[PDB]
RNA sequence: GAACGAGGUAGAUGAAGAGGUCUGGAAAGGCCCGCCAUAGGAGGUAACAGCCCUGUAGUCAAAACUUCGUUCGAGUGGAUCCUGAGUACGGCGGAACACGUGAAAUUCCGUCGGAAUCCGGGAGGACCAUCUCCCAAGGCUAAAUACUCCCUAGUGACCGAUAGUGAACCAGUACCGUGAGGGAAAGGUGAAAAGCACCCCGGAAGGGGAGUGAAAGAGAUCCUGAAACCGUGUGCC
RNA sequence: AACAGUGGUAGGAGAGCGUUCUAAGGGCUGUGAAGCCAGACCGGAAGGACUGGUGGAGCGCUUAGAAGUGAGAAUGCCGGU
């Protein structure tokens, strides 16, 4: 690449469709928004979610939201990931981490079971999907809970 | 300004080229230098006070300081500009020899 | 001339009723001067009044 | 890559074979483009500013009444159809930059370097050291190295030898290998590095 | 309270070609050559300059005023007392907290029968116990951070006179308004005033010559000078 | 190459023209640029040159990027008439 000769790869630059200048290009005179409208205006108009005056969407629908405090995101682990490691190999929570296993510890590490193993695995965490405690076993790997 | 009134100014371009002369004048605060010979006008006057002849009268006008450089005292050539020191006051000193004025 | 829960006091501001002839005369506090808890701690000093309802109950 | 190697009189001596993890890679000049408009975007500090319609030290009294009279409706003193005036839209104070991600980066000065491997404008010259900072010895080394057009030196750690000398000349520049500049790197279009950049490039990619 | 060091308020020093030629009114331009550089930012000079000039790099400079920075009372008890007095605490007034008084904590800021005080007190979203955290009701407190009227230095894919500060110019003026206030218009002779002596026309104003300047149609709201518009002539109707 | 279609407002979609500024190259200018003034030139279009006359110092192309992005209508502003 040249000063002399830059280029794009061609689809990743595009003119502006730019709005208002002459009949020629169309877009001319009501520069794309018609005739005398509310929604031609300066500015003035609608809420996103609103129906003149009938009863928009979000109110004549029931609440039914509950949030506790006390939430606990599990780390979320196919199983199959433990895989790309070898068998005899430490399974802890700080090792997940820093091998690109989980990106973020939300303080709870549960193991679900989708999937399979082949790898006899030192598997300790802090709780424990029904199959998953039967899976580790069945490649013979220990089934620790933290 | 580099050039004192009276020295052997060597004018570089203009209308005239060649003459070297001697500072008539000085004009510091609009940079102009007065040199007899160069830049002579054939001017214009009236028959007013200072001798009612009118007539065209005949004088020089001034020239810009870039015009001008002085020569040198030991072998006539155009030489810049410095300075030095010698005994108290700060003298010129010609460039390519140990020369002053 | 004061106490501790709300910003109005012995200050300057103004009035203008009539016979017109003026300058610098009082808001004090409206005392009426007996004890409370909401600090039950005494000496029985002054009191004014915004509003007198849920002071307290008793 | 199998890049020549010179002295610092000029003389050939032994060759380098560079890395290809650094050096031979295929140009990917779909990046160089994306790029550059990054380097080039933060070197504009962009700090131009133009009166609105309310930063305009007059305007608001409707200038005459509304009927009665015989002109158009004519709001206020500096509307933008008026001869004073405030500026409709205008430009306002902002940046230009913004932080590609890091393997665009990295992948973006390889390509620049795979290519002027190809394009031979490179060369390795171990040890500049002068003694004195004077541009004359430096205008000697160029004219013995035969470029006459832009150039450009890697040092190692900005040798001050180096770094004080060429600041004068015209189309090189002096940078260290710190400061590999992706514009720079493309602008001169010749380039220099010392041995010890060499690795130093190297450490870190 | 004294001495030193660095900076500021004026500065100085400073490299290398009128290089030869060609056009041009005029070389800094073109051509053919040199040369300096810790200086090839910038302005100026008859036009576009590293080496033409002021200056820039680099290094030094302060009588005096300053500015910043350097140097000349521990432990152990466990009798007693104290540890913040006219306030701290909640459910019905107000306000600030994201919270519109609600399940309403908490902080204070006007107000309705006057708690404890170390075996104590407060808080942990009413409250209750448990549990952990902490002694409120006296005060001081730098840095990071908010900002520009000026100053110093210098930037710009900012404007080039209807743009940019209203104001590039005697501009917050001239004028409008008793008034608070409102608030304009208007930059360019050349490189050098060398700016027109002299002769005619007329009372001039104003020309026509001449002379000046490379250009005088360049000559005084003075570069370029379009269109509206006012024209004078003439080809065809 | 063959076959087919091509009126279009609101409205969507795709290609390009051009001014200002910057960016590397290149060049072109006191042997006269920008502008202005004329024509009978070329490109499908916005358009683009080429001589001639003015003017007396700067400005095009090739590819890019940024936009205060292009007038003929606002009882439009501001001059000139």
């Amino acid at each position: 690449m040249k000063l002399h000769e830059l280029k794009p790869s061609e689809g990743s630059r595009k003119t502006r469709n730019r709005v208002g200048r002459g009949i020629g290009s169309g877009n001319g005179k009501t520069a794309g928004k018609g005739h005398k409208g509310q929604n031609a205006r300066s500015g003035g108009g609608v809420r996103p979610g609103f129906e003149g005056g009938q009863m928009p969407l979000f109110q004549r629908l029931p609440k039914r939201g509950f949030t506790n405090i006390n939430r606990k995101e599990y780390a979320v682990v196919n199983l199959d990931k433990l895989n790309g490691f070898a068998e005899g190999t430490e399974v802890t929570p700080e090792l997940l981490l820093e091998t690109g296993v989980i990106s973020k510890l939300n303080a709870g590490v549960k193991i679900l079971g989708n999937g399979k193993l082949e790898k006899k695995l030192t598997v300790k965490a802090n709780k424990f999907s029904a199959s998953a405690k039967e899976a580790v076993e069945a490649a013979g790997g220990t089934a620790e809970v933290i | 300004m580099h050039v004192k009134k009276g020295d052997k100014v060597m004018v570089i371009s203009g209308k005239d080229k060649g003459k070297q002369g001697t500072i008539l004048a000085a004009f510091p605060k609009k940079d102009r230098v007065l040199v007899e010979g160069v830049n002579m006008v054939k001017k214009h006057s009236k028959p007013t006070q200072a001798n009612p002849q009118g007539g065209i009268s005949n004088q020089e006008a001034p020239i810009h300081v870039s015009n001008v450089m002085p020569l040198d005292p030991k072998t006539g050539e155009v030489t810049r500009v410095g300075y030095k020191v010698e005994d108290g006051k700060k003298v010129r000193v010609a460039k390519k020899s140990g020369q002053v004025l | 001339r004061k106490c501790v829960i709300t910003g109005k006091k012995t200050t300057a501001g103004n009035n203008r009723s009539h016979a017109m002839n003026a300058s610098k005369r009082t808001w004090g506090a409206n005392l009426q001067k007996v004890r409370i808890l909401v600090n039950g701690k005494p000496k029985k000093v002054y009191v004014s009044a915004r509003a007198l309802k849920s002071g307290k109950v008793e | 890559p199998k890049v020549a190697l010179y002295n610092q009189n000029g003389s050939t001596a032994g060759d380098i074979e560079l890395n290809a993890s650094v050096f031979g890679i295929e140009p990917n000049e779909s990046v160089v483009f994306d790029a550059i408009l990054m380097q080039r975007a933060s070197l504009r500090q962009g700090t131009h500013k133009v009166k609105n319609r309310s930063e305009v030290r007059g305007g608001g009294r409707k200038p005459w009444r509304q009927k009665g009279t015989g002109r158009a409706r004519q709001g206020s003193i500096r509307s933008p159809q008026w001869r004073g005036g405030g500026v409709v839209f205008g430009p306002t104070p902002r940046s230009y930059s913004y932080k590609l991600p890091k393997k665009v980066r990295r992948l973006a000065i390889k390509s620049v370097l795979s290519s002027k491997v190809i394009d031979n404008n490179i060369i390795v010259l171990e040890d500049l050291t002068l003694d004195t900072a004077k541009t004359k010895e430096m205008a000697a080394i160029l004219k013995g190295l035969s470029v006459e057009k832009k150039a450009l030196i890697v040092t190692a750690d900005a040798n001050e030898a180096v770094a004080l000398s060429a600041r004068n000349i015209p189309g090189v520049t002096v940078v260290e290998a710190n400061g590999i500049n992706v514009l720079d790197v493309v602008n001169h279009e010749k380039l220099l590095i010392t041995k010890a950049a060499v690795e130093k490039v190297e450490e870190v990619l």
